[PDB]
C-alpha cells in the first residue's frame, strides 16, 4: 500500500520522500522514482493465524531447504501469538 | 595595573620544591588571612621545576622560578609581588 | 555544612592521630566539568553575577536555569555557545553551534580530580566546531587574538595555568587539609533548619539530568516506564 | 540552510559546496569552463541544454557522479525555464549568439531570453542570479549586438532586482572567437585592418579569469547587486595586438587598410551563409570599436582574482595555428607587444 | 657511532658536491624539456620549480638519506630526459587544478571541521 | 586421521634436515639459522653481506647446483629493526628439490645485487625497489618497473594507505589528464574480524 | 666501512607522504580494550598504531559515507611499546601513548558462597 506525500511523490516501503525544502528532487525531473508498490508488511498482515494443538510448533519458511533455517516457536501466551522470526508467519492455539 | 591571581606550582616531591614545600605548610594560612579576596592556587608540578605566576590586569601574566628557594626568600618574592614591585 | 564536616574530619585526625596518608575528606561531585573548572581559578556559583548584573553574558553550554533574563537589565547581550538547544538557548541573542563530547578530544576531570582525554569519534553535524576554536577565533575578530593556534598549544596553555591537567591518567594530589581547616574556622555562619534532602530522590529523577538526557528519547520511554509500571 | 546544502569535505570532486547551479548556455565557449569550475568543488550544476546531446558529452566528466544533471528546454516556453530553476539556489545566464538567425534575432537571445529567465527564477525563489553582458553595451551603440547587451542588462536588473551583472571585454582562450578570429585571416593573404587598426584599443580578458570571477561572485556574499567590468591587464591598440598574434603563430603578417563601407560589405557578403558566418557586419562594428573604460565599477581585483595577461597565455591558444617548422618554439621567444596605458 | 653502512657518501661533503651535480644537470636539461613537451611555461619558470623542488629537502643532514634523495632525483631526471614521462606528468609539478588551501586560523575556521 | 589431514613424509625431511646441516657446516660465516617446516619447506637465514656468496654457493657447487631462481620479493614488517625481511626461492633441477633464503634490511641499508649471480633477478630487485624502496647496490639500471612515472612512495609498505594519496582525473580547462589528492565516494569500509580467541596452542607465545 | 651518523633517524623525505599528513597528523599508541561483549582476551595482546579521526560526510547520491583522509583505514599492529614509539619518531608523526592495563589479580573462593556469618553467603545459586 503505496501513499503520496503533500509533495506528490511516492513514498517508499521505508517511508522516506524528498522534503519540500530538498533539492535533490530535481534528480527525478523529466525522469521517474522507482517505488516497489508491493509492501511487505502490509502482504505478512494478510495472512490467517495458524492454530496448533501443541504447546511448540515449528516452522521452517515453507519449502524444506529452500525456506530459512528451521526454528521452533512456543506458544504458552494466550494474548499475543507466537510470531516466526524469519518469516513473520503467526500461530497460536485454540482458544475461548 | 593591579594583582589578580597568583599562582604557585610546586613539585610535590621534588627537593628543590622544598623551602616551598615549607612556606605552604608554615606561613601560607596567614598569607590567606592577609588576602582574604586574593586567588591563591596552590598546584601540583612535574619534575620540571617550581615556579610563581602573578596574573595583572588585561591579562598581564609574569612568572618567577622558586627553585632552591628556602622558604624566606618565597615569603619575600611574594611580598615583592603583593608590593607595587616587579 | 562543609565547616561541619571539616571540623569533625580534623577530630578524627587528631583522635586517631596520622595514621599515614588516609584523606579522611571527601567532596562527591556530579558535574564533568566542575573540577576542572575549580583547577583553571573559575568562581564556583552564579552569585556574582546576581551580584553586579552584566552588560554581555558569554552561556557556554549553561542549562541550568540559575540565571534568566529577569535577573538581568534590560538590553543585555546574551550568548549562547553550545550543541543542544535547550534552556539557555532561546534567551541568547547570539548562538555559536559546538561540538558534543564525541565530538572532540576533549580533556574532562574526574571527581577524584583525575584529567583524561576523549577521542574524537565522529564530527560535529553541519556548521557546528570545536568550542575552544569558536572562542579562539572570535578573539582574533576582535583584535584580543590568544596565543594559541594548535590543540597541543592551548593544552601548553592550559598546563600553565594548572600542570596537574596534562597528566591524564595521575591521581596522585598533596593533601593539605589543615590549611583549609584553619582556614574555615574564620568564618562562622549558621546551619539552617531545613531537613538534607537530595534532588535524586527516586530512579525518576535519574534519567533526564542534562541536555544530551533531556533530548533522549530512550530516557524519556525509561521515565514513562518507571512512573507507570504497565 | 535546506541543510543538504551546507558546505561539506574538502572542496574536491566528492566533495559538497551547498551549490545548486543552472548554467544557461553551458554548451557554449564560457560554460564549459564555468560547469568545470563548478564541478571542480563538487557542485550540483544542471545543464540546460537545446543542441543535439553528442554535443554535451564532452561536459560528462566534469562533475562526480549524480551531480551534472541535463535537461532539454526552449528559449520560448517558459514551462522549461521553470522546469530547469525549481531546484536551484543559483542561476547562470550565458546564453548568447554573435550572429542572427532566422529563427532568432538579437533582440531574442539578449532581451527576450535573459528577461524570461529572469523573470522565472524570480517567481521560482531563487536567491542568486548572474548575468552575463558586454562591456560595450549601449543604448546608442552602433552595432545591434550591444544595443540588444543593454536592454537585456536593463530588463534582467529590473526583472531581478539583486541579480549579479558581469561585463567582460573580448574574452580570449582555446575556442575563443577573438584570436582564432585574426589567426584565420591569414587564408586570405592580407589582413584587412580598418584605419590600419590604429584608431581601435582593446583590453582582452582570461577565459578562466572570467570563470573564476564567475564562481567568486557566487561565493561572494555582497556582490548581490553589483555590476562588474572583466577586463584585462593591458590596453593595445589593434594593429600592435593583431601583430603580436601573427608573430606568436609565426604567419607572415601582411595587413592592409580597408574601408569601412566596403568591409562591411564584405561582412553583408559573409552573412549570407546558412551556417556559422566566417564574419558579419556586427563583427565587423565590434572589432573596430575601441574597449570602454570604466573606473567606477568593480574588476577583478575585488573578487580577489589577478587577470592573467595575454603574453602568458597566447602561445596555448596560437600554437595551433603554427606550421610543423615553428611548432615547438617556445613562449619566452615573441617579445610581447607595446601597450597603451594611461 | 650506531654503526651504520653507506650507500655512497662518507660524510656531508660528498653528498653535497652529488647534490651540486645533480642540480647542474637538471638546470642544464631544463629548457630541452620546455622545447620537448611544448610546455607553456617559461624556462625561468621551471629553473624555479627545479630549484624549489630541491629546497623543500634542505633540512636533510643524514648523508644517506641525501645520497637516496640523489639517487631519486637521477631516475626523475632520466625519465623526463628519455621523455618516458609525458606532459602530464611533467606539469604535475605545478598544480594548476588544485585551489589554494588557506593557511591561517581563521579561513580553516570558515571552511572545515579539520585544522 | 587419515581422509581430511594432509599425510607427513619424513624422509623428505630427513634430507633437508641433514642438506641444512651441510650448508650450515660449509658457510658459518653468513649462515645465522635453518629451519625445516613440517611441510618439508628448507630455509636459510643468512647475514646481508653473504647475499652474493651464500647465492653462489648455492648455485655452483656440485651438491647443490640450484640453477634456477623461482622469485625474489620483500615483507614488511614494522614492527622489526631491521625493517624489510628479503626472501629468495631457488629451484635445483639437478635434484629436483627447493631452497629458500632470507636476509633482512631497512629504509637506509643497500643490499648486494644478486644480477651476477642470477640474471633473473634484474626485474625482481626492481620490483622490489619499487614496492618496498629498498635499495640494490650495483644494479644495472634500477629504476620503478610497476608504478607509474613520478610516483611518490612505496605501496606496498604497512603504512602505506591501501588508496594511496592521489588520484587521477581528465581536466578540461587545462586540456590533460591531472592529479589531485585522493577523495572516496564511499570510504573503505573496515572490518574487525579477529576473534578473541586463540585458535592455536601451538603458536602460544611466552605471556610477557 | 662506515660513516658513523649521528643524529636522529628520520625518513620523511623518503616515503612519499603529502606534508600536511605528516605535521598536522597525531597518532594513538594504545593496546585496545577487550570487547566487553565477549570474554576472550586474544586482542589484548598486541600493540596498535592508529591515526585520529578526520571529517565523513555523506554523498549527495545513494547517501553513502564520503572521505577525504587517506589515512582513515591505516592501522598498524606491534609486538611492544617502544617499537611502535621508534616507528612513529622515525616516520615523523605526533603520537600519544596509552599505559596497558591489565585486569589485576582476584581472589576467588567457591566456599565463601556459603559463609556462616559473612556477607558473601549468595541468596540464590
Ligand atoms: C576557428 O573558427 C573558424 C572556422 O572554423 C574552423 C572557419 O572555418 C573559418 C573560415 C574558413 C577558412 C579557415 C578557410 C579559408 C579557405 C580559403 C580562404 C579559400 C580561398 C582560396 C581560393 C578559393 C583558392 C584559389 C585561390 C584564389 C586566389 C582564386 C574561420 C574564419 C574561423 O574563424
Ligand atoms: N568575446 C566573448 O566571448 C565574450 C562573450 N560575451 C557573452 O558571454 C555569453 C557566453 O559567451 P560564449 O560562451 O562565448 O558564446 P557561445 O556562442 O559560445 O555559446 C552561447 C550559449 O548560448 C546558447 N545559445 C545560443 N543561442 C541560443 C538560443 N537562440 N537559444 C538558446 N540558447 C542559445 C548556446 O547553446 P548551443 O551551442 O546549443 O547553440 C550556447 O550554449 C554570451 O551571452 C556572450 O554574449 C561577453 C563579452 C564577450
Ligand atoms: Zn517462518
Amino acid at each position: 500500500g503505496v501513499r503520496t506525500s503533500p509533495t506528490g511523490e511516492k513514498v517508499t516501503h521505508t517511508g522516506q520522500a524528498y522534503d519540500d525544502g530538498d533539492y535533490r528532487r530535481v534528480r527525478f525531473s523529466d525522469r521517474q522514482k522507482e517505488v516497489n508498490e508491493n509492501f511487505a508488511i502490509d502482504l505478512i498482515a494478510e495472512q490467517p493465524v495458524s492454530e496448533v494443538g501443541s504447546r511448540v510448533i515449528s516452522c521452517d519458511g515453507g519449502g524444506g531447504a529452500l525456506g530459512h533455517p528451521r526454528v521452533y516457536i512456543n506458544l504458552d501466551k494466550e494474548t499475543k501469538t507466537g510470531t516466526c522470526g524469519y518469516c513473520g508467519l503467526q500461530f497460536r492455539q485454540p482458544h475461548h | 595595573l593591579g594583582l589578580r591571581e597568583i599562582r604557585i606550582h610546586l613539585c610535590q616531591r621534588s627537593p628543590g620544591s622544598q623551602g616551598v614545600r615549607d612556606f605552604i605548610e608554615k606561613r601560607y594560612v596567614e598569607l590567606k588571612k592577609a588576602n582574604p579576596d586574593l586567588p591563591i592556587l596552590i598546584r601540583e608540578c612535574s619534575d620540571v621545576q617550581p615556579k610563581l605566576w602573578a596574573r595583572y590586569a588585561f591579562g598581564q601574566e609574569k612568572n618567577v622560578s622558586l627553585n632552591n628557594f628556602s622558604a624566606d626568600q618565597v615569603t619575600r618574592t611574594l611580598e615583592n609581588v603583593l608590593s607595587g614591585k616587579a | 555544612i562543609l565547616a561541619a564536616v571539616s571540623n569533625i574530619a580534623q577530630n578524627i585526625r587528631l583522635s586517631s592521630g596520622v595514621t599515614g596518608d588516609w584523606k579522611v575528606m571527601n567532596i562527591l561531585h556530579r558535574i564533568a566539568s566542575q573540577v576542572a573548572a575549580l583547577d583553571l581559578g573559575y568562581k564556583p556559583g552564579v552569585e556574582a553575577i546576581r551580584k553586579n548584573p552584566p552588560k554581555v553574558l558569554f552561556l557556554l553550554g549553561a542549562d541550568g536555569g540559575c540565571i534568566t533574563r529577569q535577573d538581568l537589565p534590560k538590553d543585555c547581550f546574551i550568548i549562547y555557545q553550545g550543541h543542544h538547544g535547550d534552556v539557555g538557548a532561546p534567551m541568547a541573542d547570539v548562538i555559536l553551534p559546538g561540538a558534543a563530547y564525541t565530538e572532540k578530544s576533549a580533556t574532562y576531570v574526574n571527581t577524584e580530580g583525575r584529567a583524561q582525554q576523549t577521542k574524537v569519534a565522529v564530527t560535529p553535524p553541519g556548521l557546528a566546531r570545536e568550542d575552544w576554536k569558536i572562542i579562539r577565533a572570535l578573539s582574533e575578530i576582535a583584535g584580543m587574538t590568544l596565543p594559541y593556534d594548535t590543540l597541543d598549544q592551548v593544552r601548553s596553555r592550559l598546563e600553565e595555568v594548572s600542570p596537574n591537567l596534562v597528566r591524564y591518567d595521575d591521581v596522585e594530589g598533596a593533601n593539605y587539609f589543615q590549611q583549609a581547616n584553619e582556614l574555615s574556622k574564620l568564618v562562622n555562619q549558621q546551619l539552617l533548619a531545613d531537613p538534607l534532602v537530595p534532588p535524586q530522590l527516586t530512579i525518576k529523577d535519574f534519567y533526564m539530568t542534562d541536555s544530551i538526557s533531556r533530548a533522549s528519547q530512550t530516557m524519556a520511554k525509561c521515565v514513562k516506564a518507571v512512573t507507570e509500571g504497565i | 540552510l535546506h541543510h543538504a546544502l551546507i558546505p561539506h569535505g574538502k572542496g574536491g570532486r566528492s566533495s559538497v559546496s551547498g551549490i545548486v547551479a543552472t548554467v544557461f548556455g553551458a554548451t557554449g565557449f564560457l560554460g564549459r569552463y564555468v560547469v568545470n569550475h563548478l564541478g571542480r568543488m563538487g557542485s550540483q550544476v544542471i545543464v540546460p541544454y537545446r543542441c543535439e546531446p553528442y554535443d554535451t558529452m564532452h561536459l560528462r566528466p566534469m562533475g562526480d557522479l549524480g551531480q551534472i544533471i541535463f535537461m532539454e528546454w526552449n528559449g520560448k516556453d517558459k514551462d522549461s525555464i521553470r522546469k530547469v530553476v525549481e531546484h536551484s539556489n543559483v542561476v547562470i545566464n550565458l546564453v548568447g549568439r554573435e550572429w542572427e538567425t532566422k529563427n532568432f534575432d538579437f533582440e531574442d537571445v539578449f532581451v527576450k531570453i535573459p528577461h524570461a529567465i529572469a523573470q522565472v527564477s524570480k517567481e521560482a525563489g531563487v536567491e542568486k542570479l548572474i548575468h552575463i553582458s558586454h562591456l560595450n553595451a549601449d543604448i546608442k551603440s552602433p552595432s545591434r549586438y550591444l544595443r540588444s547587451k543593454a536592454v537585456g542588462e536593463k530588463e534582467v536588473r529590473a526583472a531581478f532586482p539583486e541579480a549579479t551583472i558581469i561585463k567582460p571585454s573580448d574574452i580570449f582562450g582555446r575556442e575563443d572567437r577573438f584570436l582564432n578570429y585574426f589567426a584565420s585571416m591569414r587564408w586570405f593573404g592580407g589582413v584587412p585592418l580598418i584605419s590600419l587598426g590604429k584608431e581601435t584599443v582593446k583590453q582582452p580578458v582570461y577565459i578562466v579569469d572570467v570563470s573564476k570571477g564567475i564562481i567568486n561572485a557566487i561565493k561572494d556574499p555582497d556582490a548581490k547587486g553589483k555590476t562588474f567590468a572583466f577586463v584585462g591587464p593591458n590596453r593595445y591598440l589593434l594593429f600592435d595586438l593583431v601583430q603580436y598574434i601573427f608573430a606568436v603563430a609565426y604567419r607572415p603578417f601582411l595587413p592592409y587598410p580597408l574601408p569601412h563601407f566596403a568591409y562591411r560589405w564584405v561582412g553583408r557578403l559573409f552573412e549570407v551563409s546558412p551556417f556559422e558566418p566566417w564574419t558579419t557586419r556586427d563583427k565587423v562594428e565590434r572589432v573596430h570599436m575601441s574597449d570602454m573604460t570604466l573606473p567606477h565599477l568593480p574588476g577583478l581585483e575585488d573578487l580577489g582574482i589577478q587577470a592573467t595577461p595575454l603574453e602568458l597565455k597566447a602561445i596555448e591558444v596560437l600554437r595551433r595555428h603554427r606550421t610543423y617548422r615553428w611548432l615547438t618554439s617556445e613562449m619566452e621567444d615573441v617579445k610581447p607587444a607595446k601597450t597603451v596605458n594611461i | 657511532g650506531t654503526s651504520v653502512k653507506p650507500i655512497f657518501s662518507r660524510d656531508m661533503n660528498e653528498a653535497k658536491r652529488r647534490v651540486r651535480e645533480l642540480y647542474r644537470a637538471w638546470y642544464r636539461e631544463v629548457p630541452n624539456t620546455v622545447h620537448l613537451f611544448q610546455l607553456d611555461i617559461s624556462v625561468k619558470q621551471g629553473r624555479d620549480k627545479v630549484r624549489e623542488m630541491f629546497m623543500k629537502n634542505a633540512h636533510v643532514t643524514d648523508p644517506r638519506v641525501v645520497d637516496l634523495l640523489v639517487i631519486k632525483g637521477k631516475m626523475e631526471l632520466e625519465e623526463t630526459i628519455n621523455v618516458w614521462k609525458q606532459r602530464t606528468h611533467i606539469m604535475r609539478f605545478f598544480h594548476e587544478t588544485e585551489a589554494p588551501r588557506p593557511t591561517d586560523f581563521l579561513s580553516k575556521f570558515y571552511v572545515g571541521h579539520d585544522p | 586421521t587419515r581422509p581430511t589431514i594432509r599425510p607427513r613424509n619424513d624422509v623428505v625431511h630427513k634430507q633437508l634436515s641433514a642438506f641444512g646441516q651441510y650448508v650450515a657446516e660449509i658457510l658459518p660465516k653468513y649462515v645465522q639459522q635453518v629451519q625445516v617446516s613440517c611441510f618439508n619447506e628448507l630455509e636459510i637465514f643468512i647475514h646481508p653481506d653473504g647475499v652474493i656468496p651464500v647465492l653462489t654457493f648455492l648455485r655452483d657447487h656440485t651438491n647443490a647446483q640450484f640453477k634456477s631462481l623461482a622469485d625474489l620479493t620483500a615483507v614488511d614488517v614494522p614492527t622489526r629493526q631491521n625493517r624489510f625481511e628479503i626472501v629468495y626461492n631457488l629451484l635445483s633441477l639437478r635434484f629436483n628439490s627447493r631452497i629458500r633464503v632470507k636476509t633482512y634490511t631497512d629504509e637506509l641499508t643497500p643490499i648486494e645485487s644478486s644480477v651476477t649471480v642470477y640474471k633473473a633477478a634484474n626485474w625482481y630487485e626492481r620490483e622490489i625497489w619499487d614496492m618496498f624502496g629498498v635499495f640494490f647496490a650495483n644494479h644495472p639500471d634500477l629504476r620503478r618497473i610497476l608504478t607509474d612515472y613520478g610516483f611518490e612512495g612505496h605501496p606496498f609498505r604497512k603504512d602505506f594507505p591501501l588508496s594511496g594519496y592521489v588520484e587521477l582525473r581528465y581536466d578540461d580547462e587545462v586540456k590533460r589528464v591531472v592529479a589531485e589528492p585522493v577523495e572516496l565516494a564511499q570510504e573503505f569500509r573496515k572490518f574487525d574480524l579477529n576473534s578473541p580467541w586463540e585458535a592455536f596452542p601451538a603458536y602460544r607465545q611466552p605471556p610477557e | 666501512q662506515l660513516i658513523a651518523v649521528d643524529e636522529k633517524l628520520d625518513i620523511t623525505t623518503l616515503t612519499g607522504v603529502p606534508e600536511e599528513h605528516i605535521k598536522t597528523r597525531k597518532v594513538r599508541i594504545f593496546v585496545p580494550a577487550r570487547n566487553n561483549m565477549q570474554s576472550g582476551v586474544n586482542n589484548t595482546k598486541k600493540w596498535k598504531m592508529e591515526f585520529d579521526t578526520r571529517e565523513r560526510w555523506e554523498n549527495p547520491l545513494m547517501g553513502w559515507s564520503s572521505t577525504a583522509d587517506p589515512l582513515s583505514n591505516l592501522v598498524l599492529t606491534f609486538s611492544t611499546k617502544e617499537d611502535a614509539v621508534a616507528f612513529a619518531e622515525k616516520n615523523g608523526w605526533s603520537f600519544d601513548v596509552e599505559e596497558r592495563k591489565v585486569p589485576k589479580p582476584k581472589s576467588k573462593s567457591y566456599g565463601a558462597n556459603f559463609s556462616w556469618n559473612k556477607r558473601t553467603r549468595v541468596s540464590t545459586k
